[PDB]
């Protein structure tokens, strides 16, 4: 079993009030099966599209995840993952800054 | 130079549930999916069936339809031979295609449990060493198809590199399309993190770099190439810096789409 790395970042320059894409990129995982969810302060988003999965060099698996989404200076999202792996659930905010 | 890779994923839960999902890229686009819920493999790209006619691509198709279900059965047979010793869930991965030089070369080789445990190299299959020793027999009896020993021969022979000029002519606007990196800056915190973040650019090579004037700056910390959605990278490079000494710092891009012309952003 590999525990799966998660990495979150936006499409384009953030700015407040403005549509962009919020990507959450999940690597380095193993078996295949796997939940990802992307979350707006703590909520399911409902309309998340995911890439096919595939596999790198070194056989471990990975997955794109994305949706659209307006920052806002108020408003967090973060990107949560269940796996076999860990015993709770993972979760990666965005951080425009980070 | 291309890398052609034909990536089979296959995980067996029990005696009743399976699935075999594959994706194919070349380079880094992805050219093909074949997922368990369809009965063909699709095209991903206008140009995914390269230069093959309707008969050969079919021809093709067909023989791999034959061993998708060949494969999930050989798979099943072998967990009920062998239980209790082996068992379930099992996940079977497969890499195969080519690399193509200025000339090509092959490849084959199959993981089990996230392990490289077997390759096709030559006319026959081969267990690699360290395998556990319980795949020789298998191996054996697989090796004794000569059937399909011809058939693997002519698909990383033949059909490989073959499949792969067309392709690399076929789809020749999208494998030479120029995407423009897009910048900006940020930080996260008497020290903090400064962030070049450089994404939307195509093809994949690229140089990030922290800047005073001319001099780079060598605590720049390039991360990992991450995909967008739509076919292009997007990379951030980080630079820690003492409060301060954060005047006069600026991040420098250059890229293939610029003509030239580097980005430059001032902190
Ligand atoms: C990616 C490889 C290219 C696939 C070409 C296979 C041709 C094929 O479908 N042929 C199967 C049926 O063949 C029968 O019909 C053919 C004509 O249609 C011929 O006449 C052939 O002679 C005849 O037997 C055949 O059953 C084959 O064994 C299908 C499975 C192929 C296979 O275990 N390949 C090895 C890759 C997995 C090896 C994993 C080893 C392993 C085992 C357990 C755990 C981990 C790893
Ligand atoms: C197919 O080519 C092989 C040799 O090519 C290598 O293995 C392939 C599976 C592929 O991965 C290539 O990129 C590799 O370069 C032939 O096997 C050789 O045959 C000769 C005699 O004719 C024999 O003496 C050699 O030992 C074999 N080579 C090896 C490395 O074992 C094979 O015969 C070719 N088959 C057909 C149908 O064309
Ligand atoms: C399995 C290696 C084949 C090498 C020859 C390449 C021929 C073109 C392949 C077209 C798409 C194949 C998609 C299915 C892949 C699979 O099931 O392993
Ligand atoms: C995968 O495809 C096979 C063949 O069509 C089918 O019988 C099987 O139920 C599918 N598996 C899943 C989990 O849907």
């Amino acid at each position: 079993q590999k525990t799966p790395q998660i990495q979150v970042y936006s499409r384009h320059p953030p700015e407040n009030g403005k549509p962009n894409i919020l990507n959450c990129y999940v690597t380095q995982f193993h078996p295949p099966h796997i939940e990802i969810q992307m979350l707006k302060n703590g909520k399911k988003i409902p309309k998340v599209e995911m890439s096919d999965m595939s596999f790198s060099k070194d056989w471990s698996f990975y997955i794109l995840a994305h949706t659209e989404f307006t920052p806002t200076e108020t408003d967090t999202y973060a990107c949560r993952v269940k796996h076999a792996s860990m015993a709770e659930p993972k979760t990666v905010y965005w951080d425009r800054d980070m | 130079n291309y890398t052609f890779r034909c990536l089979q994923m296959s995980s067996f839960a029990n005696r009743s549930w399976s699935r075999t999902d594959s994706v194919v890229w070349l380079g880094d686009l992805q050219t093909h999916r074949w997922s368990n819920d369809s009965a063909t493999i699709s095209f991903t790209k206008p140009w995914s069936q390269g230069k093959l006619s309707n008969q050969q691509w079919e021809k093709l198709q067909h023989m791999f339809q034959v061993y998708r279900v060949s494969f999930t059965r050989d798979i099943q047979e072998l967990v009920k031979m062998m239980s209790p010793k082996e068992d379930y869930p099992i996940e079977i991965q497969l890499s195969a295609g080519c690399e193509m030089y200025p000339a090509s070369e092959s490849f084959l080789h199959v993981a089990f449990q996230g392990k490289y445990v077997v390759r096709f190299w030559g006319t026959s299959w081969q267990t690699v060493p360290g395998a556990p020793s319980w795949l020789d027999l298998p191996i054996k009896v697989l090796n004794a198809d000569q059937g399909t020993s011809a058939t693997v021969q002519m698909l990383l022979n033949d059909t490989c590199p073959l499949f792969v000029r067309g392709l690399l002519e076929a789809g020749k606007s999208d494998l030479e399309k120029q995407e423009k990196p897009v910048a900006w800056l940020s930080s996260v915190p008497g020290h903090r993190q400064l962030v070049c973040h450089v994404s939307g650019f195509y093809p994949k090579p690229v140089w990030v770099m922290w800047m005073r004037g001319d001099q780079e700056q060598q605590g720049t910390h390039r991360g990992d190439f991450l995909p967008n959605a739509d076919e292009t990278w997007y990379l951030q490079a980080t630079l820690d810096v003492e409060a301060g000494e954060e005047a006069g710092l600026a991040c420098r891009v250059k890229h293939s789409s610029l003509g030239g012309q580097d980005i430059i952003l001032y902190w």
